[PDB]
This record gives structure tokens, C-alpha cells and sequence, in this order.
């Protein structure tokens, strides 16, 4: 029970305790019941300083949960611009599709994180990428009625 | 939000196009009832 303390520390935002558990050599890809790694929790709750520490000790950036969602899915969905870049810069699959076919661009477009959408596109995010319902990130913007987002995706 | 109510899907047409609630209605936050309006020294106001 060392990789389990890392998960709790990563979610809590305890920068120091993560580095302390990393020194003692805890499993950096230690998954919980739902398949969330420390990198997943840090991306969701938005602990950028921890995301950098985890990736530096070789945290699987393309680690996916029991529904096929990655830390990039969470980061892009909950408007964590700095973390989306740090993830993408450390070789995060920008075209990553979950069990529903939803990509980080789909989630970024849905919540209307205009800045993150541009960062994903910059790293070669497929605009024509459909989900299980045959809906693109542009189809989201038109249905959401987003003027600024729709112009970026055409 | 008004944005969420606006994109309520009323029906999908045979040609694929879809009728949203914002196409047949105006969506805004407004009073339950517009009968009661108050002024304090001729200035727009509310009160208890």
C-alpha cells in the first residue's frame, strides 16, 4: 500500500508527499477501482505542479481508465490549459478516443474551452474525428450555439 | 443555463436537420410573474 498513498496524495494536491513517495519508489501507474492513475487525479483536480513531477518519474501519459478516458480527456474537459500543454509536450495522444469515441477536442469543444481547443488543434487534433453518434467537435459548437468556437473549426 | 434550454431537441426532420427550442422560442432569465414592479424615490428598486 505505497502506490495507493500516491493516488490519495496526487488528488489532495500534496506536492511534497508525492515527491517523498516517489523517492521511496511507489508505483507511478498505481490504478484505483475506476482505473484512475495519480496522473488522472492530478489532471481532473488540476494539480499542474504534481502532473510535472509524475511525468518526470515516467507516469504513463497515455494511461486510460476502465472507460478508455486518459488524463488529457480530463485536463481538456475541465479547462486546465497549462496541464493540457504539459501533457501534449510529454507525448500525449491528442486523437485519443474513449469507449464512446469521445476525444479531448470533443470535451474541450463541449465545455467551450476556446484556448485549449486551439492548443489541441496545434498538436494535430483531428477535426473530422467522430464519436459513437457520428458527431464532430464542430457539430458540438453549432448545437451549443458557440460563435467563437464554430469559426475556429472551419 | 439559457444555452442548455436553447439546444433542447424538439424534433429531427426527415432531411436530417433538427428543430431546437431556441428556433421556436426566446430563452432568457425572467421573473416568475411580471405584475409587481417597485420604485424607491422614482428609481428602479426591489424590496421585502
Amino acid at each position: 500500500d505505497l502506490g495507493k498513498k500516491l493516488l490519495e496524495a496526487a488528488r489532495a494536491g500534496r506536492d511534497d508527499e508525492v515527491r517523498i513517495l516517489m523517492a521511496n519508489g511507489a508505483d507511478v501507474n498505481a490504478a484505483d477501482v475506476v482505473g484512475w492513475t495519480p496522473l488522472h487525479l492530478a489532471a481532473y483536480w488540476g494539480h499542474l505542479e504534481i502532473v510535472e513531477v509524475l511525468l518526470k518519474n515516467g507516469a504513463d501519459v497515455n494511461a486510460y481508465d476502465t472507460l478508455g478516458s486518459t488524463p488529457l480527456h480530463l485536463a481538456a474537459h475541465f479547462g486546465h490549459l497549462e496541464i493540457v500543454e504539459v501533457l501534449l509536450k510529454n507525448g500525449a495522444d491528442v486523437n485519443a478516443k474513449d469507449d464512446n469515441g469521445i476525444t479531448p477536442l470533443h470535451l474541450a469543444a463541449n465545455r467551450g474551452h476556446l484556448e485549449i481547443v486551439e492548443v489541441l488543434l496545434k498538436y494535430g487534433a483531428d477535426v473530422n474525428a467522430q464519436d459513437k453518434f457520428g458527431k464532430t467537435a464542430f457539430d458540438i459548437s453549432i448545437n451549443n450555439g458557440n460563435e467563437d468556437l464554430a469559426e475556429i473549426l472551419q | 443555463s439559457t444555452e442548455e434550454f436553447g439546444k433542447i431537441l424538439l424534433k429531427v426532420n426527415q432531411d436530417g436537420s433538427r428543430v431546437l427550442l431556441r428556433d421556436v422560442a426566446k430563452i432568457e432569465l425572467g421573473g416568475e410573474n411580471y405584475d409587481i414592479i417597485a420604485e424607491f424615490n422614482g428609481q428602479p428598486a426591489s424590496g421585502l
